[PDB]
C-alpha cells in the first residue's frame, strides 16, 4: 500500500505530558 | 494550488483509488501532502497518508513535523486550497468542506505564512 496510517497513539502519551485537558 | 501529484497521476486513476480507500478504511481520510512551491524545508518522502477524521489540523502539525527535518528556527503552515486551516479544525471537517473530486484532500506546507513565497 502507498499509504501511511497515522494514529493518535503516537501523540496520546505526549498530549498528557504537556498537560492536556 | 497546484501539486505535482496531480500532474503525475492522471484524474480518473486517482478518483478510482480515492473511492477504493475510503471504503476499505473507515474514519480515516485520505489526504496528499506536498511541500510549497518556494518552501525551504526538509522535504517529505511519503506523500499518500491515511488520517483519522477525529484527528485535529492542531495533531496532524505535530505528525508531520516528526516526518521532516525541521528546526526549532523554522516555522511550519498548513494550507488548503490556498488558506491556512485553523489548528481546531479537525481532519474529518477539512475532508467534508474541501475533497477534491478524487476523494482526495489536498494540503501543502511551507515555511512561509502564504502559500508559494
Amino acid at each position: 500500500d502507498d499509504f501511511e496510517l497515522l494514529d493518535q497513539s503516537e501523540l496520546d502519551q505526549i498530549e498528557s505530558e504537556l498537560g492536556l485537558t | 494550488m497546484k501539486f505535482v501529484y496531480k500532474e503525475e497521476h492522471p484524474f480518473e486513476k486517482r478518483r478510482s483509488e480515492g473511492e477504493k480507500i475510503r471504503k476499505k478504511y473507515p474514519d480515516r481520510v485520505p489526504v496528499i501532502v506536498e511541500k510549497a512551491p518556494k518552501a525551504r524545508i526538509g522535504d517529505l518522502d511519503k506523500k499518500k497518508y491515511l488520517v483519522p477524521s477525529d484527528l485535529t489540523v492542531g495533531q496532524f502539525y505535530f505528525l508531520i513535523r516528526k516526518r521532516i527535518h525541521l528546526r526549532a528556527e523554522d516555522a511550519l503552515f498548513f494550507f488548503v486550497n490556498n488558506v491556512i486551516p485553523p489548528t481546531s479544525a479537525t481532519m474529518g471537517q477539512l475532508y467534508q468542506e474541501h475533497h477534491e473530486e478524487d476523494f482526495f484532500l489536498y494540503i501543502a506546507y511551507s515555511d512561509e505564512s502564504v502559500y508559494g513565497l
